[PDB]
């Protein structure tokens, strides 16, 4: 979500989640 | 970094992250 | 957060992650 | 047919490809 | 809508030239 | 519209929101 990833840093394992 | 580039490299790093898969906006 | 440098793709991708569920639409102006 | 299923952000930019100059609208249904 | 045509089952270009504004 | 508004010029979360259907 561009919300938390730039109103923070994203982990690896957080940005799979987003993966189809 | 430059924060300006923020959501572009969010963007680069889901294709990255997610390669030939593709991404979408739930987790 | 500042205000962002989107083109291309980078910004068609912003808005599909932004909108989520609501969809978005897009002309290149 | 096209040869394979598009999904999120492939399906996304498969729109912003075909669609052009016209744009597009896209709801996630 | 678009994504049970193409995401779901396998769609054509006819059909995402449809959803070209 | 939304690319002179984030492509040529920098914007804003709510501007982005204003394409959101």
């Amino acid at each position: 979500i561009v919300e938390q990833c730039c109103t923070s840093i994203c982990s690896l394992e957080q940005l799979e989640n987003y993966c189809n | 970094v430059n924060q300006h580039l923020c959501g572009s490299h969010l963007v680069e790093a889901l294709h990255l992250v997610c390669g030939e898969r593709g991404f979408h906006y739930t987790p």
